[PDB]
RNA sequence: UAUCGACCGAGUGGCUUGCUACCUCGAUGUCGGUUCCCUCCAUCCUGCCCGUGCAGAAGCGGGCAAGGGUGAGGUUGUUCGCCUAUUAAAGGAGGUCGUGAGCUGGGUUUAGACCGUCGUGAGACAGGUCGGCUGCUAUCUACUGGGUGUGUAGGUGUCUGACAAGAACGACCGUAUAGUACGAGAGGAACUACGGUUGGUGGCCACUGGUGUACCGGUUGUUCGAGAGAGCACGUGCCGGGUAGCCACGCCACACGGGGUAAGAGCUGAACGCAUCUAAGCUCGAAACCCACUUGGAAAAGAGACACCGCCGAGGUCCCGCGUACAAGACGCGGUCGAUAGACUCGGGGUGUGCGCGUCGAGGUAACGAGACGUUAAGCCCACGAGCACUAACAGACCAA
RNA sequence: GGGGUCUUAAGGUAGCGUAGUACCUUGCCGCAUCAGUAGCGGCUUGCAUGAAUGGAUUAACCAGAGCUUCACUGUCCCAACGUUGGGCCCGGUGAACUGUACAUUCCAGUGCGGAGUCUGGAGACACCCAGGGGGAAGCAAAGACCCUA
RNA sequence: GGCGAAAGCCAAGGCCUGUCGGGAGCAACCAACGUUAGGGAAUUCGGCAAGUUAGUCCCGUACCUUCGGAAGAAGGGAUGC
């Protein structure tokens, strides 16, 4: 009576279309709790290594124990924070009500759009807080970007630029810190929006595959036996039924499999520095070397070594954060091997 | 059960054929079950170090042959992973006979066991020679 | 730690630990050295050992 | 009336079987399986409940509930069913008894043949048995992915979110609770907090594993006279090792909580002075519903918002070096205001100790000599990194409010 | 067949037997397996075995049918990587099948009871590339089954 | 070369006419192949397909049998220079 089985693959990540953006997009930010603050910052995939730590789950029997532990170096070089968009509440949800920016601009952001000559940074601010007062102001982002110049494994200068919500504790304290953070310049760096052993959601556009099939791209099965003889090796057994009579969006088809967007959950932040401690000997394979600002993710993170990474502070953590984990090894033993 | 303290990719199968590291009189074990185990469509049950499975005995003295038992997986060719992340394997597949209190059915334990068998079937782990 | 076969330091979070049916633990830093070994030959003569060297 | 439940009576389904002969004989391929997708509820498990011939533990029966799950095997073509060990449970049904321009071809059901039975015979059998074929370059439509245009109506960058998809999560075991509540005892819970496993899901390659007709080595036959170095032995002669990359057998991640309800537990409360969970009103309460989370999404015709640049020039195309991209197209990066690609040199790696020479070498008058040691951590090689403008990203053409 | 002969002459002897013959039937007992509608051994009342319509039995032989064991393995768990030729892009060459018309469909209904074309809604900007084949009761051959003449 | 009119390699002789080419680390998918950890027929009507074994010498070889056979039974050992 044919045995019951999960369907192949999941439904809820697409269409599975090519993305539009290499640089990604949250689509949900952490929650108003702390106080004002920069909810999210970015940087370039370079590799694995693993490193050797001290356990410190208290529920653990290895509590205080050596354990290895994977982990991806992302280079995080500090970014700028160019600008103050705010939004405002409307009939048909938010809607961008206008922006605030600054003077001095990175060398080389005319790359990607075209840097301001003349703006007015009161005309603005006095629209966004007027329509504070009315109580008609949604939340404020900042405008981000970064300067892969000072990554010198990442061939491009064209900065990446990305919008980054704020969030802290009352609105009014809250455009003021946003204001103030632009001004200066906007620089700004992942110590300033996170700590060593907290947890991050990790967006990032995955390793593209180009066109692939059934079976690698939603995991059908092989034609078994005596049927991978015949003519069909890797084909589904049929796009389906008789009636209805066309073929349904939920059949597993071949198409493009890769370069989409994904946001990876809860992943440890294992540890934030700067230099050349975890490098590896020969250079990381299709990349080079690092030393610099760098974070240590524990895990992978989706997309290629040069791939722009966005952080976020988890928004749906479910362990406590544990700071500062112990880290008593990096190896930095050549990956060739 | 109580956690294993290594992670496991199960080296066996309902059908598997292993050892059996005792003094019962049996001498070889055929794999029919896993204790706690539901798979999936077409898969076939996989078992590994540290699991408990029910088993018929293949090669033995006439009175242990055919009898269907209960026993642990103590010893295993297909690698697991150790917190500090070194692997470790065996030189081949091996089953403690126990009965249903989880004690060794036979009084010797032939071979090695895995330290991570300790932490589950502590008399059969108190039974053996050498653990690994 | 040292490979039981070349006997090159073993880097941490590294290696595997093969057990002979006696009890005896062998560690191995690599595949290579596992392989080399299982064709019969002797860590001491091959030249590109630390041992043999 | 916990539970079981005859007679008789009233129905719903369209899953079995039968009836009919409406459709199809200028063809709608048959059973079973398989693969892949959607669904139904008369619910097997999981969640929340009620009753008990409910102490407990466990049953038994009933209610809401279709989110998820419902697996592996032995005989048999089987469907069905019988049987075994696991399991939370291993529910049933619809989709042309879903699915042959998808597979299989074991059963059925041509041509060969045997047996039994029947027949004077040819031959037959709603019996058994061995053998016995599976066509086609997709026009339309359908969907999975990718492009070019037009519309909205100069460009760059960032957004919005109408709608759309999701199971992105389901389930189990274990520990503390606790040998506690309950119980004479035997036996033996729960709330809650933790650890793990399993199935499903998305991603990744430091680790383990696979590959690796890059590469290095060993060696058989034969040809180039020997040596050295090579060809052929099928897309590597065979064998050993294996970098990158790609991978899974490896590794990482996949809530908590709100809101509204069902069954149900109740409050206040009248009709009906009392009573009454209900009629108005209200407090609660399901794995289910909505949100939360992820993915798509300005062609959303109300065809969107913001900021800046520009209208003689912002921006773009061609061109050139390339890949974080790729079947065409598309996408991304660099272009001397430069490390984009290559050469070179270091580094980091793979093999495993080169040619030649010297010594040794069982022997042999000698010639000759398989092989050993040294020179030699050697030689050969690298889909990686760094340094480095030496070479090549030149020269230059064009659109543009 | 009936009883302790009757039809129609005789009334099945030796064997063999749930058979390539046994409907009932997965017969009952045993072996073997965790579990065996299979296979083998035994029993055997044989729906409906049986002596040249040859019976029984049989060493050797066999691309003949069924069963079991050892060995081995990507058949499978569960798929991965690689090789050669295609596939894809470009020059050149260059067919066929098929075509009442119209045709961007989908969910329902209706209708000769199995609709892209009828009804009601829903959806739908055009064109092109690649794909695996759900539908066109797809294409192919005036169905060979069945009945009728 | 070897038992060989076997394989494989190479002469004499013949040929590049089993007659369209050019591009893309060259995707999906197909044909024909190579390699796959652990498990080892669990797959399937059925081990179908693939694989295992393999030349030669020595030792050794069951039931059964028409005394011919079975038999290369099976099993074990050796093998270069
Ligand atoms: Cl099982
Ligand atoms: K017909
Ligand atoms: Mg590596
Ligand atoms: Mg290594
Ligand atoms: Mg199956
Ligand atoms: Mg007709
Ligand atoms: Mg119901
Ligand atoms: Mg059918
Ligand atoms: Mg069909
Ligand atoms: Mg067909
Ligand atoms: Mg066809
Ligand atoms: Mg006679
Ligand atoms: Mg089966
Ligand atoms: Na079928
Ligand atoms: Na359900
Ligand atoms: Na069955
Ligand atoms: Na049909
Ligand atoms: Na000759
Ligand atoms: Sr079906
Ligand atoms: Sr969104
Ligand atoms: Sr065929
Ligand atoms: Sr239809
Ligand atoms: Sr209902
Ligand atoms: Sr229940
Ligand atoms: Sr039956
Ligand atoms: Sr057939
Ligand atoms: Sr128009
Ligand atoms: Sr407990
Ligand atoms: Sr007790
Ligand atoms: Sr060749
Ligand atoms: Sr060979
Ligand atoms: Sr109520
Ligand atoms: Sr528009
Ligand atoms: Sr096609
Ligand atoms: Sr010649
Ligand atoms: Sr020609
Ligand atoms: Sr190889
Ligand atoms: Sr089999
Ligand atoms: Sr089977
Ligand atoms: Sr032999």
């Amino acid at each position: 009576p044919q045995p019951s089985r999960p369907r192949k693959g999941s439904l809820g990540f697409g269409p599975r279309k090519r993305s539009t953006s290499e640089t990604p997009r949250f689509n949900s930010w952490p929650s108003d709790d702390g106080q004002p603050g920069v909810q999210g910052f970015a940087g370039y995939k370079a590799g694995m290594t693993h490193v050797v730590l001290v356990n410190d789950e208290p529920n653990s029997p290895r509590e205080g124990m050596e354990e290895t532990v994977p982990v991806t170096v992302i280079e995080t070089p500090p970014m700028r924070a160019v600008a103050l968009r705010a939004y405002e509440d409307t009939p048909y949800g938010q809607r961008p009500l206008t922006e605030v920016w600054t003077d001095e601009f990175h060398s080389e952001l005319d790359r990607t759009l075209d840097v301001p000559e003349d703006h007015d940074p009161d005309a603005a601010e006095e629209q966004i807080r007027d329509a504070h007062e009315a109580g008609d102001l949604g939340d404020l982002r900042l405008i981000t970007h970064t300067v892969p110049d000072a990554v010198p494994s990442v061939p491009k200068k064209k900065p990446d630029v990305m919008e980054t919500r704020v969030g802290g504790g009352s609105v009014s304290d809250r455009l003021d810190h946003a204001l103030d953070i632009v001004e200066d310049g906007g620089e700004h760096a992942m110590n300033d929006i996170f700590r060593a052993g907290e947890y991050a959601d990790v967006a990032g556009v995955t390793k593209g595959k180009g066109t692939q099939g059934p079976v690698k791209r939603w995991g059908v099965q092989k034609r078994k036996g005596k049927h991978a003889r015949q003519g069909w090796r890797r084909r589904i057994g049929n796009l389906g039924p008789w009636n209805p009579s066309r073929v349904r969006s939920t059949v597993p088809q071949q198409g493009q499999t890769g370069y989409h967007q994904r946001t990876e959950l809860n992943k440890r932040l294992i540890d934030i520095g700067e230099g050349d401690e975890p490098t590896v000997d020969g250079g990381f394979v299709n990349y080079g070397e690092v030393d610099g600002p760098y974070t240590l993710v524990k895990g992978s993170v989706p997309g290629p070594d040069k791939r722009l990474v966005r952080f976020r502070p988890a928004v749906r953590p479910n362990d406590q954060p544990r700071l500062d984990p112990e880290v008593r090894y990096v190896s930095n033993e050549s990956n060739q091997g | 059960m109580e956690a294993l303290g290594a992670d496991v990719t199960q080296g066996l199968e309902k059908g598997s054929l292993i050892t059996c590291a005792d003094n019962t009189g049996a001498r070889e074990l055929k794999v029919i079950s896993v204790h706690g185990y539901s798979g999936t469509k077409n898969r076939h049950p996989k078992a590994g170090l540290g699991d408990k499975i029910t088993v018929s005995v293949t090669k033995g003295t006439p009175e242990m042959r055919r009898q269907v038992l209960e026993a642990v997986v103590v010893r295993q060719r297909k690698p697991i992973r150790r917190p500090d992340g070194t692997r470790v394997k065996f030189e081949d597949n091996a089953a403690v006979i126990v009965d249903e209190n989880e004690d060794p059915r036979g009084t010797e334990l032939k071979g090695p066991i895995a330290r991570e068998v300790a932490q589950r079937f502590g008399s059969v782990a108190s039974a053996a020679t050498m653990i690994v | 730690r040292e490979c039981d076969y070349c006997g090159t330091d073993i880097e941490p979070g590294t290696g595997t630990m093969f057990v002979h049916k006696d009890g005896a633990t062998t560690h191995f830093c690599s595949s290579k050295c596992e392989n080399n070994a299982d064709l019969g030959r002797e860590a001491r003569n091959l030249e590109w050992t630390d041992t043999a060297r």
